[PDB]
RNA sequence: UAUCUGGUUGAUCCUGCCAGUAGUCAUAUGCUUGUCUCAAAGAUUAAGCCAUGCAUGUCUAAGUAUAAGCAAUUUAUACAGUGAAACUGCGAAUGGCUCAUUAAAUCAGUUAUCGUUUAUUUGAUAGUUCCUUUACUACAUGGUAUAACUGUGGUAAUUCUAGAGCUAAUACAUGCUUAAAAUCUCGACCCUUUGGAAGAGAUGUAUUUAUUAGAUAAAAAAUCAAUGUCUUCGGACUCUUUGAUGAUUCAUAAUAACUUUUCGAAUCGCAUGGCCUUGUGCUGGCGAUGGUUCAUUCAAAUUUCUGCCCUAUCAACUUUCGAUGGUAGGAUAGUGGCCUACCAUGGUUUCAACGGGUAACGGGGAAUAAGGGUUCGAUUCCGGAGAGGGAGCCUGAGAAACGGCUACC
RNA sequence: GGUCGGAUUUCCAACGGGGCCUUUCCUUCUGGCUAACCUUGAGUCCUUGUGGCUCUUGGCGAACCAGGACUUUUACUUUGAAAAAAUUAGAGUGUUCAAAGCAGGCGUAUUGCUCGAAUAUAUUAGCAUGGAAUAAUAGAAUAGGAC
RNA sequence: GACCCACUCGGCACCUUACGAGAAAUCAAAGUCUUUGGGUUCUGGGGGGAGUAUGGUCGCAAGGCUGAAACUUAAAGGAAUU
RNA sequence: CCGCCCGUCGCUAGUACCGAUUGAAUGGCUUAGUGAGGCCUCAGGAUCUGCUUAGAGAUCUCAGAGCGGAGAAUUUGGACAAACUUGGUCAUUUAGAGGAACUAAAAGUCGUAACAAGGUUUCCGUAGGUGAACCUGCGGAAGGAUCAU
RNA sequence: UCUAAGGGUCGGGUACGAUCAACUU
RNA sequence: CUCUUAAGGUAGCCAAAUGCCUCGUCAUCUAAUUAGUGACGCGCAUGAAUGGAUUAACGAGAUUCCCACUGUCCCUAUCUA
């Protein structure tokens, strides 16, 4: 105890980083940032894992310290700098965009956009207050403060952001009939256009949503992320578009997709 | 992160005879690669077993039913006629012992015994 | 040092609790001052944080609350004799939040006589056509006319000054005033 | 009830930050706080008619509730603004296949907007520590008695 | 792979145990031992503890370098390459080790903070401060010490240090420079009845207190204290400012003041450009560090519900100098008998209280089982503790710290 | 089997849901969409028996959610979320097999392409949800009873 | 009223049989129990030591209730058979 | 049936019990007393130092005196409280003359209590007595040697 | 040097006031 | 086994205020104990209303040990009337 882990084990790494346990020792621990601990990626992990650009820490650290590598605009040569969901990584090195999103197996999608497509990217909205001389301001998942925003923007609705100015260019808000990106749970990566909304005051709001298969399921509020209308997203989708496909059907797909 | 286990009753002539003549038949030196084998049809057994349990038209039944099946017959030890998960349960030792190697070297010739395959 | 814990005490069945922890800085207490009147002596305890705290001893002034009328001044306070709390920690006839204070109250009357143009107890255009304007509010009640007289106002201490510093109150008025003087036997 | 007629106390109990200007000759002389505690618990008018001051109330007090909500039947009164209330349940043993009754006594503030009587079912909220065993503040009443008092008249 | 066999009798059937049988990431030991892969390992007994001998500090283009150090920049006469030391700043509160104490207590899952702290990250965020606010001044940017260093010494000895002489700083202590407008009070003055005025002062942020606003489901008319913006001064009167939560005395704002008075860059590196009234003139980039508040993050502290082994040859416990609650205060980062003053007399218990024992850290989990279950869990994850025993405390965001101090044993 | 061991329509039937009517309220109050509509405006490239692709302005409140009202209380059960990771079971895969591991496979291997790293279980407590048998509980008898 | 016949409720029991049960002796319950579950209380877990020691509690006492361990042992025991 | 079998006494060995000894040892908890240390507080003021009229030719003294600021030793009171002493209490081990049991051995001594009607039918409870098994009384049972006038 | 507690007699336009005096804790 | 008595000393108790031998023997208490206590018992010569064994409370009863306390003592000296 006496202060703040500085280090985290193998084990008790999220799954969704995919490394190695038995006495493999230690993992790296996200520093503090905008993003949470366990729902979040650091670059080290985002390069030398996924991408295999780099094998060692050493490699990565080679990397980020000739701002080569920028997240939302800003370079980061931290190691353990905790992307998250929605996040916008910017290599010069084949002009690569890389949004980081989810899968539907609730792995970190590695999303390979356009220029256009990185010059913004989304928020949702946890709190709307007052600061200091009446001034509003509205918090997103990303600890971003944003002052004098549109007075229509209530909590749980999602903002686009610009990513140069630190402004808002357009609102969503939540209601039926509008997407949804699962962020967290069991139902992680799934997308199912909002069906109905379920109360419960002192009790964790509830939604219940149905992908375009018509697989109807129910998640967390906390968990719900908005991201657009029936069928017209504000970002590129990934390989699998948040459907689910059981095992069966995978392994119908993998045995007659290719014989390879 | 290992695994392997033994039998029950350490004498009982008639396993004797049995276990003797298999290894006299396929080439080897002990009675644990007999009993290796069985615990790998005891674990595909009750595996099935509680498959034949659940419901037919169970998504869990088809699906590692057909995953067992598949591999027993990529194996050669579930013959294609037979693919219904029954004679998984009916398979035996020697469904598996006439698929080890040094026993398709013999009946694929090339060695004139399986003490010479094994060789 | 003086844990601010509950595993010391024992269950609420009456089961004596095993010493289970050396204490802890998180459970921590410390020791008052005993905030009595005179010669402004004021010491700075580091808290958790950071986050000075600021234990008066020995204040002298304090800034009073005049709610009727809506302002606030600075005054010298004077006797008591509290507490009804202590006997481990704090000593010696305090003064306190919650405590009865005898105040000044020459401010109050310059206040007074400057912004309604009236005594208590016993010019130009400007000044007349303000005081014109707000009168019909001179009007307060018998008992704090009755105390200016004196020269000496009952306020209650609203702040806790072993732990901002201050001596800030409220004057009496009303339903607390008619309470409170069959109370305040006490020392400790 | 509560006989303290308002101010039994040594200090004067009031409302903090609640202000009734002697100047303003307001046609009422009744100048309270109340609130809706929330979750659809009715405010009693005996809180808002009352006198009573209880910091430790939900309604005209200064504490919220907050977290779970329980019921039980009260075992009892014989505290100040307090009581005890039973909330009887049963636990499973799987190696039976059975089920034990169980208790737990869960000690409860009680405001003078309620008038609780040992037997009567009561709704409790959770509230901040305000005690030592305290956690928790009645905020609905039900009484197992319709009033059956002529029942007791036998002639 | 849901299996049993030998033993009581002269013999039989039973009850019933003893014995055998199989396994054990359960230990020990004995005999034997060629190979490959994987590999636990002073836990049990002495939380005696290893009682020997060795180890956690750290720098960049970017806080301070006259090393009486190196090389040489040859771009330099103030430095401007590298760089020991030492000051400063961060860190040492993580990790690792062990299981002694611990039986509603840890802990598991599940809640809550409308009950609080939070360095760091991340994002936002200080025209308001010349206190006689027209000389009072340095704002092209003011003051002092001190280390390292030089040299004289003490002691047998330790990461002991004294006396004397220098010198620095995003050390310490101070301290100015940037609007405009509006609103308030005070108010010379001239005056009215409709009264209007020139000047002075205040209005950042933080602290403390008091007060106020923080609204709201809907429709027509009389009266008035003053008409009020504007008027057909008939009164058209509409226009209207009010966010969030299930819920607040919330966020926030405004009044009156309060403070021993916080913060509002006397900091640093590269690039050197633009404009003329060509002055070492005015403007100006990319960063670093630091900084108030808010939010976020890493957390922490408290907390709800349920749940733990054996014992009745422990049945009545608690309240004595707190047990249960209430009012008030103090203390605390905050809630709260946490602590006391006054008051009341409650609270737990055969649905096993309290007490005792544990060869008892808790769980995730392990072993063995047809199914149900029994036993184990010092551990390679999670969190509790502890650093020979006790207690106390400095520093700091964070420790009741022990590879940190203080004392007793 | 009308395309060449895979599929389709009306099908004789079975198994499970939903709605409505039978005295059957199987919660309503303030509302919108008023909707699934008397909205019908000339109406149709169909085996007249409806296997059924097609429009012209104006009806009933949940099919959409805003609030409200009151709302007997439980236990039980379904579904879902919650259910740290490793381990357990288990899918896929050349560790030379296996224990393991989460790798790796495919090309013209002449400057590339690509599948992945599933899934399930995890009693009890708590949360939400459908059911409403079984088992308790209350519901108008000196009527303070209902609309 | 007492007797006789038939019936009936409730009792003390009895004779016969085994559809069953049981190790058997025997059982209309000791049945409806491996085709294992109507409700509920008490007690036992090989034989000895030992219903002893000790502690409590009741009792005038005699004693009652509660009630171990060490140690020892492969049999003790129940029904039947010749 | 020349079968099985009971107890006393005596020898040997072992196990535990009682027991004078206000036994002993160890450990935990604790009353009371004494009470280190640091923390808070009332004081204290060695020393250093800014300014100021002061003693002295025009970032300075030469007697000194006030406004202060930092501030060590020491010190008052308080809470926290180690440790020690003295008692008490609980638990666990342990000694002990003697006493009284159990078990086992051993071809010991005295009888022969039970198993056949075991030669007085057995057993239960209670009470008394006797070398020992046991006997007797009172009531009860058949597990009786009688399912029967 | 203080504090607290412990009483008597009179009054109720059909919740409390005035007045008096002990010692004990 | 034998002699013998009216009966042969029972339950219990003991070197006891009862035991000669006797300072009995064993243990405990002490550095050391003819004392004390606890046990042993063919007890010169214990013993049952010439009452036996025991007993809380009581005792200016006899007795042993411990603590405290002391000029009892080591070892005496001084003061007052």
């Amino acid at each position: 105890a006496r202060g703040p882990k500085k280090h985290l084990k193998r084990l008790a790494a999220p799954h969704h980083w995919l490394l190695d346990k038995l006495s493999g020792c230690y993992a790296p621990r996200p520093s503090a940032g905008p993003h949470k601990l366990r729902e979040s990626l650091p670059l080290i992990v985002f390069l030398r894992n996924r991408l295999k650009y780099a094998l060692n820490g050493r490699e990565v650290k080679a990397i980020l310290m000739q701002r080569h590598v920028k997240v939302d605009g800003k370079v980061r040569t931290d190691t353990t700098y905790p992307a998250g969901f929605m996040d916008v990584i910017t290599l010069d090195a084949t002009n690569e965009n890389f949004r980081l999103v989810y899968d539907v197996k609730g792995r970190f999608a590695v999303h390979r956009i356009t220029d256009e497509e990185a010059s913004y990217k989304l928020g949702k909205v946890k709190k709307v207050q007052l600061g200091k001389k009446g001034v509003p301001y509205v918090v997103t998942h990303d600890g971003r403060t944003i002052r004098y925003p549109d007075p229509n923007i209530k909590v749980n609705d999602t903002v686009k952001i610009d990513l140069a100015s630190g402004k808002i260019t357009d609102f969503i808000k939540f209601d039926a009939g509008k997407l949804v990106y699962v962020t967290g749970g069991r139902n992680l990566g799934r997308i199912g256009t909002i069906v109905h909304k379920e109360r419960h005051d002192g009790g964790f709001d509830l939604v219940h949503i149905k992908d375009s298969l018509d697989n109807t399921f129910v998640t967390r509020l906390n968990n719900v992320f908005v991201i657009g209308e029936q069928g017209k997203p504000y970002i590129s989708l990934p390989k699998g578009k948040g459907i689910k496909l059981s095992i069966a059907e995978e392994r119908d797909r993998r045995r007659a997709q290719q014989g390879l | 992160s290992k695994t392997y286990s033994t039998p029950k009753r350490p004498y009982e002539s008639s396993r004797l005879d049995a276990e003797l003549k298999l290894a006299g038949e396929f080439g080897l030196k002990n009675k644990k690669e007999i009993y290796r084998i069985s615990f790998q049809l005891s674990k595909i057994r009750r595996a099935a077993r509680d498959l034949l349990t659940r419901d037919e038209k169970d998504p869990k039944r088809l699906f590692e039913g057909n995953a067992l099946i598949r591999r027993l017959v990529r194996v050669g030890v579930l013959s294609e006629d037979k693919k219904k998960l029954d004679y998984v349960l009916a398979l035996k030792v020697e469904d598996f012992l006439e698929r080890r190697l040094q026993t398709q070297v013999y009946k694929l010739g090339l060695a004139k015994s399986v003490h010479h395959a094994r060789v | 040092g003086i844990s601010r814990d509950s595993r010391h005490k024992r269950s609420a069945t009456g089961a004596k609790r095993a010493q289970f922890r050396k204490k802890r800085k998180f459970e921590l207490g410390r020791q008052p001052a005993n905030t009595k009147i005179g010669a402004k002596r004021i010491h700075s305890v580091r808290t958790r944080g950071g986050n000075k705290k600021y234990r008066a001893l020995r204040i002298e002034t304090g800034n009073f609350s005049w709610a009727s009328e809506g302002i606030s001044k600075k005054t010298r306070i004077a006797g008591v004799v509290y507490h009804p709390s202590n006997n481990e920690l704090v000593r010696t006839n305090t003064l306190t939040k919650a405590a009865i204070v005898q105040i000044d109250a020459t401010p109050f009357r310059q206040w007074f006589e400057a912004h309604y143009g009236q005594t208590l107890g016993k010019k130009s255009k400007n000044a007349e056509r303000k005081w014109a304007a707000r009168a019909a509010s001179a009007k307060i009640e018998s008992s704090v006319e009755s105390q200016f007289s004196a020269g000496r106002l009952y306020a209650c201490i609203s702040s806790r000054p072993g732990q901002s510093g201050r001596c800030d109150g409220y004057i009496l008025e009303g339903e607390e005033l008619a309470f409170y003087l069959r109370r305040l036997t006490a020392k400790k | 009830s509560t006989e303290l007629t308002v101010q039994s106390e040594r200090a004067f109990q009031k409302q903090p930050h609640i202000f009734n200007n002697p100047k303003v000759k307001t046609s009422k002389r009744t100048k309270r706080w109340y609130k809706n505690a929330g979750l659809g618990f009715k405010t009693p008018k005996t809180a808002i008619e009352g006198s009573y001051i209880d910091k430790k109330c939900p309604f005209t007090g200064l504490v919220s509730i907050r977290g779970k909500i329980l019921t039980g039947t009260v075992v009892s009164t014989k505290m100040h603004r307090t009581i005890v209330i039973r909330r009887a349940y049963l636990h499973y043993i799987p190696k039976y296949n059975r089920y034990e009754k169980r208790h737990k006594n869960v000690p409860v503030h009680v405001s003078p907007a309620f008038r609780v009587q040992v037997g009567d079912i009561v709704t409790v909220g959770q509230c901040r520590p305000i005690s030592k065993t305290v956690r928790f503040n009645v905020v609905k009443v039900s009484a197992a008695a319709g009033k059956a008092n002529k029942q007791f008249a036998k002639f």
